[PDB]
C-alpha cells in the first residue's frame, strides 16, 4: 500500500496458512542500492504443525525473488537481523531451530566467514512462556548454541505475558541529560535490555499483581524486579533508548496506571568508547512514579525519528478510536512532588498523579479506528516528521 | 436515542457515550449484588466521593469536541510587545 | 535640537532591533542554517528562539 | 527455616559445561538472609581458571531450581574474574511467593585491562552474596495532590 | 602619555586595568556561566558508543 495515498500496488497469497500461524516480517535490503533489486523475508511457522517456512519477495513489485529461501527441516523458535551485510548489502538472517542449531539467510561463503569471525557475540534469548522459563543462548564458531544462561519465572504464581525488547532501529542523541546545576546524569542506555512483564496466575481483585523484570538479554543479570501490587492486566508496555512504560489496571480503586520506569547511572559514565553487557558490574539506578490514565487502552508505541532529536511520544490507543499524542516529557519520573530550585532550574513541572486526555491532543481527527491492535511509527526522512500507521479493523495513517 | 447494556455483574464501572460527531461525558454507574444500583460523576483522583446523577442516565451532550486547534495568526498589535 | 539629536542618535541601532524583532515573528518556527561552529549550550535560548 | 541450595560453577578450554559443586547457600528465609560456604580452589582448578583466562573464555554459575526439577544459571568472563582478585558478586533473585527465580554473578571491578595475576592471589574467594526479593513499585501518590489543591484552592 | 620613559611603566598600569577589566569578566562568566568549562556543555560532543553484544529473539515463535 502507498503510504500517501493509500492504494493498492500489489497484492500476494500464500497458500495453506492458518489462522493461528505466526508472522515475523524483516527488510532484508533496503532501496539504498540500485543495481541490486530490494528485498524483505516473511518467516511463517504454523501452529498446529510446527512447520515455519520462509518467503522471500520483492517489496516493491511483489514477485517472489529467485534467491531460494532454505528448506527449514525442523520447526524453529526464534530469528535475529544481525546488522552484518553481505557483499550484495543483504542484511544477514539467522533462525534457531529446535535442536537449537543455527540456520544462517542467505548463508552464502562471505555471510558464513563473517558471522564465524564475529560467533561469539551473538546471543539469543527464548522465552518459553508455557514452562515459564527463559534462556539465552551463545553463538559458536561452527553455528551451533550453549546454554548460556537461564531463568525461571515459576508458573505457578506467575505467566509471562510480554517481552517487548528495545527497537533495533532507532538511535539516541544525547547520551546524557542536563540535571542544572553545571552538572550531567547519564542515561544507562542499555541495548540488550529486555522488559519482560508478567502477570499473577492469581485472578482474585485483591491478591493480583503483575511484575515487571529488566532482565538483560546476554549476562542475564536482573536489573530490576519490579512487582506492582493490587492490579491485574492487560498490560501494554512500551520500551524505548531508556525508558519503559507500562499501562496496567488498577483492582483497587478501579483506574487505569502509568508507571515510568526510567535506568539512570551515576555522575559520571562507566564507559564511553564502547558497551558490553559483560562489563557492566554497576546496577543502573531505577526512577519510578505512577500516574492515572482517566480511560482505557488498546494499543501504544512510541513516535521514533531516524536519529532521535525530535522528542518522544507515546501514541496512546484509545478504545474509542482516537490516538493520544502524550508527550514522554510529561511521565518523567523525577518531577518533584514539591516544587524547588533545582525542578525550576530544570523546569520541571510538579508532580500531578493524573494525566489530561484533552482532545485537542489527538493526531487523528474523527477518522477513530474501532479495535485498534497496534500502532506502527516509521521514522521517515526529514527530523520532525514521524510516520504513523495505526491497523486494527479499520487502517489509519 | 436511548440504550441499555446488558450482562453486567456487581462492581463500579464507567459509562462513556463514545461518538466521533459529538462527546459525551463519562459517568460512572455502581451496582451491587443484591439489585440496588446508582450512578455518579466520575472522580480518578480521591475515589472515595459521592456526587450523585439520576439513574437514567441523562447524558446530555457538550456539542462537537475540539479535535482541531486554529491557526495562531499573529497581528502587528501583537508584535508590538 | 535636542529632541531632534536624540531621535537621530537612537536611528541607528533600533531600526536594527525593530527589523530584528519583525523578522523573529515572521520567520518563528525554523531551523535556518547550521552555524559552522560548535557554540556553547548555554546560548541556546537566544539562538533557537521559537524551536521546542 | 532454613533451606541449602547447591552452587555449581563450571570453566573449559572449549567453553563447554562441565559443572562441579563449589558452594552450598543457606538462605534463611525468615530473615532473609544468605551466606555461602564455599571450598578454595585446588591447584589444578587454579590452572583450568588460568587457561580459561587466557583464551577469554566465560565462568558459568549454576543452582538447583529447587532445594532435580531444574536449573537457573548465568556466566561471567573468568578473565574478568581472574583479573579482579578472585572479586565478585552473586545475587539471587526470587519473587515474592518465595520461589528461586535467577542467579546473577558480576565481578569487581569490570572489564579487563591485561593486568597479569600471580597465583598466590587466587587462594581467596572474595564474594559478597546478596538475596534480591522483588521491589514493589510505588502507587501514584494522592493524598499529597488532594491536600495541595485543598491548600490551593483555600 | 610619553612625557618621559615612565609611560613605558604607564602602559604596563594601563595593560593592568585593562587585566583588572579581564577580572571583571571572569566575574561575569561566574555570574552568567556562558562559559564552555563544565561537563554539560561537552554534552552535545559525546557521541553514542558502539554496541559490543548483540542479542535478539523473544516469545516463542
Ligand atoms: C508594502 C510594503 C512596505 C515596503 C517597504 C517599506 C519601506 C521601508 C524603508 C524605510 O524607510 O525604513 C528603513 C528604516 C531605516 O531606519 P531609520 O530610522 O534610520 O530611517 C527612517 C527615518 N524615520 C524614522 C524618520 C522614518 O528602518 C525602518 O524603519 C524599517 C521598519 C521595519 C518595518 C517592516 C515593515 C513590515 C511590512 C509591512
Ligand atoms: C570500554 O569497554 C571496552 C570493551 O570491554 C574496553 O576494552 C577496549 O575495547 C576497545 C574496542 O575493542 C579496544 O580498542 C581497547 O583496546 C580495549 N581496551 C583494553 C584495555 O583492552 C575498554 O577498555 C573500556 N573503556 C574503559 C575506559 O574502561
Ligand atoms: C570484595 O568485593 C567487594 C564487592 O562486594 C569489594 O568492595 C568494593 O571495594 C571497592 C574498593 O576496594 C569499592 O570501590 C566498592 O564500592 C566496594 N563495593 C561495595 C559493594 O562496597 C571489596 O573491595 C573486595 N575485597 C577485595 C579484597 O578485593
Amino acid at each position: 500500500i502507498e503510504s500517501s495515498s493509500g492504494t493498492i500496488l500489489w497484492k500476494q497469497y500464500l497458500p495453506n496458512v492458518k489462522p493461528d500461524s505466526s508472522f515475523k516480517l524483516m527488510v532484508q535490503r533496503t532501496t539504498a542500492h540500485f543495481p541490486h533489486p530490494p528485498q524483505c523475508t516473511l518467516l511463517v511457522k504454523d501452529k498446529e504443525s510446527g512447520m515455519s517456512s520462509l518467503y522471500v519477495f520483492n517489496p516493491i513489485f511483489g514477485k517472489w525473488s529467485q534467491v531460494a529461501p532454505p528448506v527449514l527441516k525442523r520447526p524453529i523458535l526464534q530469528s535475529l537481523l544481525l546488522p552484518v551485510m553481505d557483499q550484495d548489502y543483504a542484511k544477514v538472517l539467522l533462525l534457531i531451530d529446535d535442536e537449537y542449531k543455527v540456520t544462517a539467510f542467505p548463508a552464502t561463503r562471505n555471510v558464513l566467514r563473517q558471522l564465524h569471525e564475529l560467533a561469539p557475540s551473538i546471543f539469543f534469548y527464548l522465552v518459553d512462556a508455557e514452562q515459564g522459563r527463559l534462556c539465552g543462548y551463545r553463538l559458536r564458531k561452527d553455528l551451533t548454541t550453549e546454554l548460556s544462561w537461564e531463568l525461571t519465572i515459576p508458573p505457578e504464581v506467575q505467566r509471562i505475558v510480554k517481552v517487548k525488547g528495545k527497537r533495533s532501529s532507532e538511535h539516541v542523541h544525547s547520551q546524557g541529560r542536563v540535571m542544572g546545576d553545571r552538572s550531567v546524569l547519564y542515561k544507562s542506555l542499555n541495548p540488550n535490555l529486555l522488559a519482560v512483564v508478567t502477570e499473577s496466575t492469581d485472578a482474585h481483585h485483591e491478591r493480583t499483581f503483575i511484575g515487571i523484570f529488566l532482565i538483560d538479554g546476554v549476562t542475564g543479570r536482573i536489573i530490576h524486579s519490579s512487582v506492582q501490587k493490587k492490579a491485574k492486566g492487560p498490560v501494554h508496555i512500551v520500551h524505548s533508548e531508556n525508558w519503559v512504560v507500562y499501562q496496567y489496571w488498577n483492582t483497587k480503586a478501579r483506574r487505569n496506571e502509568f508507571t515510568v520506569l526510567e535506568l539512570y547511572e551515576g555522575t559520571e559514565q562507566y564507559n564511553a568508547t564502547a558497551f558490553s553487557s559483560l562489563d557492566r558490574p554497576q546496577l543502573p539506578q531505577v526512577l519510578q512514579q505512577s500516574y492515572i490514565f482517566p480511560s482505557s487502552i488498546s494499543a501504544m508505541e512510541a513516535t521514533i525519528t531516524e536519529r532521535g532529536i525530535t522528542s518522544r511520544h507515546l501514541l496512546i490507543g484509545l478504545p474509542s478510536g482516537a490516538i493520544l499524542s502524550l508527550p514522554k516529557a510529561l511521565l518523567d519520573p523525577r518531577r518533584p512532588e514539591i516544587p524547588t530550585e533545582q525542578s525550576r532550574e530544570e523546569n520541571l513541572i510538579p508532580y500531578s498523579p493524573d494525566v489530561q486526555i484533552h482532545a485537542e491532543r489527538f493526531i487523528n481527527y474523527n477518522q477513530t479506528v474501532s479495535r485498534m491492535r497496534g500502532i506502527y511509527t516509521a521514522p521517515s526522512g526529514l527530523e520532525s516528521t514521524c510516520l504513523v500507521v495505526a491497523y486494527g479493523l479499520d487502517i489509519y495513517q | 436515542g436511548s440504550f441499555v447494556v446488558h450482562d453486567i455483574p456487581s462492581g463500579s464501572y464507567v459509562v462513556e457515550v463514545v461518538s466521533p460527531a459529538y462527546r459525551f461525558d463519562p459517568v460512572r454507574v455502581d451496582i451491587t449484588s443484591k439489585g440496588k444500583m446508582r450512578a455518579r460523576y466520575v472522580n480518578y483522583i480521591k475515589t472515595s466521593e459521592v456526587v450523585r446523577l439520576p439513574y437514567p442516565l441523562q447524558m446530555k451532550s457538550s456539542g462537537p469536541p475540539s479535535y482541531f486547534i486554529k491557526r495562531e495568526s499573529w497581528g502587528w498589535t501583537d508584535f508590538l510587545m | 535640537m535636542l529632541t531632534d539629536m536624540m531621535k537621530g542618535n537612537v536611528t541607528n541601532v533600533l531600526p536594527m532591533i525593530l527589523i530584528g524583532g519583525w523578522i523573529n515573528m515572521t520567520f518563528s518556527g525554523f531551523v535556518t542554517t547550521k552555524v559552522p561552529f560548535p557554540l556553547t549550550l548555554r546560548f541556546k535560548p537566544m539562538l533557537q528562539q521559537g524551536i521546542e | 527455616g532454613t533451606v541449602g541450595l547447591l552452587l555449581e560453577h563450571s570453566f573449559e578450554i572449549d567453553d563447554s559445561a562441565n559443572f562441579r559443586k563449589r558452594g552450598s547457600l543457606l538462605w534463611n528465609q525468615q530473615d532473609g538472609t544468605l551466606s555461602l560456604s564455599q571450598r578454595q580452589l585446588s591447584e589444578e582448578e587454579r590452572g583450568r581458571l588460568r587457561d580459561v583466562a587466557a583464551l577469554n573464555g566465560l565462568y558459568r554459575v549454576r543452582i538447583p531450581r529447587r532445594p532435580a526439577g531444574g536449573y537457573v544459571s548465568s556466566f561471567v568472563p573468568a578473565c574478568s574474574l581472574v583479573e579482579s582478585h578472585l572479586s565478585d558478586q552473586l545475587t539471587l533473585h526470587v519473587d515474592v511467593a518465595g520461589n528461586v527465580v535467577g542467579v546473577s554473578v558480576v565481578t569487581h571491578p569490570g572489564g579487563c585491562r591485561g593486568h597479569e595475576v600471580e597465583d598466590v592471589d587466587l587462594e581467596l574467594f572474595n564474594t559478597s552474596v546478596q538475596l534480591q526479593p522483588p521491589t514493589t513499585a510505588p502507587g501514584p501518590e494522592t493524598a499529597a495532590f488532594i491536600e495541595r489543591l485543598e491548600m490551593e484552592q483555600a | 602619555l610619553e612625557s618621559s620613559s615612565q609611560k613605558f611603566l604607564q602602559g604596563l598600569v594601563y595593560l593592568i586595568g585593562n587585566l583588572m577589566g579581564l577580572a571583571l569578566a571572569v566575574y561575569k562568566c561566574q555570574s552568567m556561566g556562558l562559559l564552555p568549562t563544565h561537563a554539560s556543555d561537552w554534552l552535545a560532543f559525546i557521541e553514542p558508543p558502539e554496541r559490543m553484544e548483540f542479542s535478539g529473539g523473544g516469545l516463542l515463535l
